[PDB]
């Protein structure tokens, strides 16, 4: 009698690597590299605001066309690539890092505060900034300008009694020309000077023309602060200052922002990347660097097959 | 062994066999099912299981920058080229891990066989046994299922296989 | 082999035999020191080596400082959340081949007894050798200390092994 | 006659992992993550200073309740969360670097220098930092005013003939008021430059309260400068400065600052995390991330487990 | 297998004889390159191949900067700390790979060999196989070039083995 | 008969590690470690400046002696450790990101432009620079003074109309003295702003003396800004003012600096390291971190012996 042993074998395996061999033939390999994203970004778990047209600063700073970004809190915020501002234009200094402490915050949600702007007028306006068809400006900044030919030094003590920071959004302006920044301020030069107990900024205005954007000369510089329970934000101005309404609040967080013109569907994954959002079971993906939440690490690799099988034939 | 089996689609390991009442063949399970877990083991320690990272450095950049820039390039550029290393040793190693595997356990299934057919057989350089004893069906079933008795067969088979 | 034996403690690998003596066991130094030289170096070479640093990064941050901090966090994590993937393959694999280390030295004592009965012994699946000669005490003592001779009782064990 | 051959067995084993199974039985396994500190800090064999309520930076400047680190030397500064200044307030920009640089010095090693300051009137005093019950003031430092009502230019050339850089450490002054600067420096403005071949500093002095510390509302700015062999320290001051006394040496080295709330013990310990020492046999350990010394790497998994035995029953 | 062969020199695995007409040894072509092929593999695998980087962030420095170079050089220590961490593993696991490679590529020789001469030999522990047919240089060569037919000399070897 | 197998041994082998021993022995070892480095930079495939003396920003200037690399393209330019400049003496303000700009685009590629620079006397010169014995000057600025006692407000608006980046080179100049200021600009202080749609730099001149070097207490700092096609570059100066002459060409790119006091010799080899160039054929390498090319890595192992044999004896 006669009893052999063997294995099974396939008419079509696939091909492998090993250590000892680039090209072992195998019964069946589970590709590891999720090339393929779904092509749009699934809207939950995570919570993701679309930003139709608002970079996240155009919506903090309340743009005539991202109102309806007031109070938003996200996972993910997503900018498109379209998005364009469309007020008054706006110059911020280490734009980098005041983009990563909002998008990480993750949220815009916004109280106001009872500011004693006094002796000064609230409320400027710009034509570039229009809303409802009429002039208006960023909603959660006040221009200040001179009241009655008057630009008195400002001196806003404003405590923080609350357990939790404040960030505080304020800027320069910084007028075309002398002409403008009398007209408005009724002063030939203006400083600003903005403090806490831990540190201080401090800012010079710079008069003079810019290339025209919009056919406006002239720009908004922005700066921000934390202001730690316990302490006090002092803000000291002769003028130029767009001054804050109030306050938002910082969260410590799991928040984020990423750059997609993907489309928003309706999915469920827990994986997004800029070309939308990607199935997490493969431990390896090869379609972006740029993710955010419970992703395959990315890998220069085409491809990786890991045999379930054996050798074939 | 020399070649595989084409039509055993009941398992990944198993026996045919050739006697008197015909020829056939069947999946050996045990074999099959503890390649088959060990083989589900090692994937399920990889597939699945992600990290969840939230908020981390620009690893896109349209402008010039200078300095800061450069080391936020290689520190990502950095941690690419090292983790597609650990992908590709791993994968490597994982089905070199993987064949070596699967033989072992087809080297475990014919000692398994000549262990429990104590001198009633003899190795063949192609994988097959030569049994000694002229067993149709039952006792090729007793050998799939562990229960083949070398002391029956042995003293008809002896003297079959030196006596001549 | 079927199980382990909980009553041996003169060292890893051993032996244990039934004669017309008596029943006893007894440790294969050389087998259990070969094991453990292998296990020790490889402790030798992980534990008690560590690189020496002095000066750092920061790692621990109290206040927000935008993209500077955002990197400064972000090498930190990758470098921890690498070497934990270092730590893990590298105790998985000294693992999986430490296992097999002990495996192979036991088989490798298997062999060198059946190699050594030569022809005189049987391989029962239960990972004990049947003797056909009727030794008592020295002639294991003889296998363990690799001076048993196959020539003294071929002519007698043979016989009552294929002969009955 | 019958010989079994076999492996010992232990009643009761521990787990371990592997590639093809998470969970085997093994005889004996050897932890390989030191989880545990000793819950103090070891005295050697580093040299470790204990930083009893002092900064490294306030004790480099001389806080009245840090003067018995003049001169110190350290493997290690450990600072207490618990230290405070106790001294006229200072702001140090871009405090981390300052801090990073003193520390890896390793040593507070001062001497003075015969520096000319001439017309001035030099050792100004504030009740802010007391010893030996008077008005004092930072030990390393030279807080110049006017002299008669005169605060002429000052221009100081201190070249380094040595084969050793110097670190100098001197500030400016931000008086509350105007009424305090011209009160001062018989300035109603002031500036100040320093200079090497190699680079140089400037700074204006910014006049306005800040929220008040110790009930002070004025500030002392902290900016140093590093001086090579064949180069010469210029200082130009017209007011507001607060002039270095000598210098610091700076060596290459190992030394490093470490904040914990640790005490420091009686042992012999090569590695310290802020949670004390901790015995470095294992190779990893998963106490902190920050150490110090032949430490073992961290890891986020809470344990390891090498088989040192083998497969049990 | 006690030693190795100084003089052979015309491959790395081979075969030593001794028969009437005299003494002498070949090398085993096949087995040896089976061996070299999975050597050079593995050393083509990595040999040659290298990655192309232009600009990257400074390594050297020669003045005091701050925080930014502190940042600047642990990451390129963490870098060549890692790699070479996966240089060392990467070696150890490759020569322990090729030393096993070497010794199984002997034992599968040894099997052959054993499995070719079915019961016509003798598994000696010294790496030798006893031979029980007065075979003289060609079943020597038939055996080395894997024609040795087992059935021409069963009928003579048997008799000089177990019946004396 | 008896048929023995084995396998082939060796006199002499070699040492190498396992993961289970340190020290076996083995017929043959490829050591993959390049230790050894030729001793020369290779010519080729790649193209390689020699900066004979010419640090890549001199020759960006246009030093009197780096007059030789107007224009000239590079895959990597190397510094040598010699090399110093010879002209007015600068200050570059983070000196190493102007560096690696122009070291990447690779090219010193410059075109020339009708800049307006009226109402102001054209190339300055100083003692500090000679070429062809006459005193001259870098020869990419143009440093503008007073004509006719005379510097009025520039205001040059220079559109980018091309499908390329821009990169214009500009400074500030620093005078010793006020007199200095006042000889050479008509002006009590200057002030440059440059700006762009997308940003603004100013920079106020300092006036003051530094340690002389090369006889010289003055300096001037350099600026850079990028034009992006569709910009327009928007110089306004009212003194102390190093003009642009063109622009530079910017390319994306391959191109770097090493830092070598090597020679460049006749020979092809893609590696290049400061010690030379290295065969690159090994994976590894302990010769220097600094690496241009298809290079090994650098390890700190001195040696890895990879067995090609098997063990001896
Ligand atoms: C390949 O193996 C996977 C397990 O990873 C299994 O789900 C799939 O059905 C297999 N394909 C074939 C050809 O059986
Ligand atoms: C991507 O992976 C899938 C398997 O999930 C495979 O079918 C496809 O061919 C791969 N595409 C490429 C080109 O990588
Ligand atoms: C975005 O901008 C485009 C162009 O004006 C406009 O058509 C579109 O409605 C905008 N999306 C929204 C809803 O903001
Ligand atoms: C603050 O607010 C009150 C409310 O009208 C007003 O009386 C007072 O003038 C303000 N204080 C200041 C800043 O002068
Ligand atoms: C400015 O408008 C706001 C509406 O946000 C109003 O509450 C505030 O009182 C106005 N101030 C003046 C001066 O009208
Ligand atoms: C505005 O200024 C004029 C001139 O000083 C003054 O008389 C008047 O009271 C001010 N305020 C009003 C009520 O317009
Ligand atoms: C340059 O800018 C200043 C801003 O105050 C302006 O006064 C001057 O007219 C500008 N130069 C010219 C002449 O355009
Ligand atoms: C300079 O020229 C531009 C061109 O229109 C003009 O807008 C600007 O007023 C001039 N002066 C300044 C302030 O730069
Ligand atoms: C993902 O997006 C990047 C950048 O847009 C693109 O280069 C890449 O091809 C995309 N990959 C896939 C899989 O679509
Ligand atoms: C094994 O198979 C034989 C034949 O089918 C059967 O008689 C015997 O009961 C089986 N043994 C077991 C317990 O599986
Ligand atoms: C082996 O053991 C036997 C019995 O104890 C003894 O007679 C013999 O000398 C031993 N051989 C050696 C050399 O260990
Ligand atoms: C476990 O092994 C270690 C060696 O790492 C040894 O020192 C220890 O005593 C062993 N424990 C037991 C149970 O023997
Ligand atoms: C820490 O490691 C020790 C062994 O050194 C072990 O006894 C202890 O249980 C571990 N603690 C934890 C909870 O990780
Ligand atoms: C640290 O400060 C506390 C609070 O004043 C004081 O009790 C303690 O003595 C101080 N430690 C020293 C010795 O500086
Ligand atoms: C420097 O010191 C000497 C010593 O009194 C003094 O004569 C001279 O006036 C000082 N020089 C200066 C800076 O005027
Ligand atoms: C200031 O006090 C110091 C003591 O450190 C003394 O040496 C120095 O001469 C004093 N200067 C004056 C003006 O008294
Ligand atoms: C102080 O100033 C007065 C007025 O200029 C002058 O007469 C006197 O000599 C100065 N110095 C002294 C000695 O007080
Ligand atoms: C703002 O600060 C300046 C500092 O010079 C001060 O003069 C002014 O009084 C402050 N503002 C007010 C009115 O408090
Ligand atoms: C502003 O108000 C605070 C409140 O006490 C006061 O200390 C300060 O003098 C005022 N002016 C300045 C200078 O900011
Ligand atoms: C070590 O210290 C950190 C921070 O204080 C703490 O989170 C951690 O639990 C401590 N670990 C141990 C082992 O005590
Ligand atoms: C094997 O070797 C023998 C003796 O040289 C020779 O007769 C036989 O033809 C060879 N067989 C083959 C096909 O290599
Ligand atoms: C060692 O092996 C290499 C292959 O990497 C080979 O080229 C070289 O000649 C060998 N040396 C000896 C001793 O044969
Ligand atoms: C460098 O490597 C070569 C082999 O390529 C070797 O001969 C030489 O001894 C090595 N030098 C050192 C000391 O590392
Ligand atoms: C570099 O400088 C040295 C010293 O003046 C000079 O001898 C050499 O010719 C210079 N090299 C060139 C050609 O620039
Ligand atoms: C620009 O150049 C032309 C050419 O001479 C000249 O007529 C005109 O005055 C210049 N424009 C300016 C900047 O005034
Ligand atoms: C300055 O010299 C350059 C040569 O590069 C010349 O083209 C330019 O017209 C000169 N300008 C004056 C004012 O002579
Ligand atoms: C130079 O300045 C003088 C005085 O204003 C003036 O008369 C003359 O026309 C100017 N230019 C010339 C041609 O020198
Ligand atoms: C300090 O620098 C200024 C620069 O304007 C100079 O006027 C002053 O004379 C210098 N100080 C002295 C007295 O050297
Ligand atoms: C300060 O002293 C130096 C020493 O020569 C001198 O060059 C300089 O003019 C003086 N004043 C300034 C401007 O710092
Ligand atoms: C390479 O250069 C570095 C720095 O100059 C030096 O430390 C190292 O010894 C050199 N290595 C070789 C192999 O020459």
């Amino acid at each position: 009698a006669t009893l052999c042993l063997g294995h099974h074998a396939v008419p079509n395996g696939t091909i492998v690597k090993t250590i000892t061999n680039d090209r072992i033939e195998v019964t069946n390999a589970t590709e590891l590299v999720q090339n393929s994203s779904i092509g749009e970004i699934c809207d939950s778990p995570h919570q993701i605001l679309d930003g139709e047209n608002c970079t996240l600063i155009d919506a903090l700073l309340g743009d005539p066309q991202c109102d309806g970004f007031q109070n938003k809190k996200w996972d993910l915020f997503v900018e498109r690539s379209k998005a364009y501002s469309n007020c008054y234009p706006y110059d911020v200094p280490d734009y980098a890092s005041l983009r990563s402490l909002v998008a990480s915050s993750g949220t815009l949600e916004f109280k106001n505060e009872s500011f004693n702007w006094t002796g000064v007028t609230q409320n400027g306006t710009s034509s570039a900034c229009i809303r409802g068809s009429s002039s208006s400006f960023f909603s959660r900044l006040n221009w200040l300008t001179h009241l009655n030919y008057t630009y008195p030094a400002l001196n806003v003590t404003m405590p923080n009694k609350e357990q939790f920071d404040k960030l505080y959004i304020w800027g320069v302006h910084h007028p075309g020309t002398d002409k403008d920044q009398i007209f408005l301020y009724a002063q030939s030069s203006g400083r600003i000077t903005v403090s806490t107990k831990r540190s201080q900024q401090a800012v010079i205005p710079n008069i003079g023309s810019r290339p025209r954007i919009r056919d406006i000369p002239s720009r908004i510089s922005i700066y921000w602060t934390i202001v730690k329970p316990g302490d006090i934000l002092l803000i000291n101005s002769t003028g130029n200052l767009i001054a804050p309404r109030g306050y938002f609040k910082i969260r410590s967080g799991k928040s984020s922002i990423m750059r997609s013109d993907a489309p928003i569907g309706k999915c469920k994954s827990e994986c997004i990347t800029p070309n939308g959002s990607i199935p997490n079971d493969k431990p390896f993906q090869n379609v972006n660097r740029i993710t955010y939440g419970a992703c395959p690490r990315y890998v220069k690799h085409s491809t990786l097959k890991l045999a379930t099988g054996m050798r074939n034939v | 062994i020399e070649n595989g089996w084409e039509g055993m689609v009941d398992g990944w390991y198993g026996f045919r066999h050739q006697n008197s009442e015909g020829r056939g063949q069947a999946a050996d399970l045990k074999s099959t099912q503890a390649a088959i877990d060990q083989i589900n083991g090692k994937l399920n320690r990889l597939i699945g299981k992600t990290n969840e990272k939230f908020h981390q450095i620009e690893k896109e950049f349209s402008e010039v920058e200078g300095r800061v820039q450069d080391l936020e390039k290689y520190v990502e550029d950095t941690k690419i080229d090292l983790w597609s290393y650990n992908a590709e040793l791993l994968v490597a190693l994982e089905n070199q891990h993987t064949i070596d595997l699967t033989d072992s356990e087809m080297n475990k299934l014919f000692e398994k066989t000549k262990k429990q057919l104590r001198e009633n057989a003899e190795d063949m350089g192609n994988g097959c046994f030569k049994i000694y004893h002229k067993c149709d069906n039952a006792c090729i079933e007793s050998i799939r299922n562990e229960t083949y008795d070398h002391n029956v067969y042995r003293d008809e088979a002896l003297n079959n296989r030196f006596q001549i």
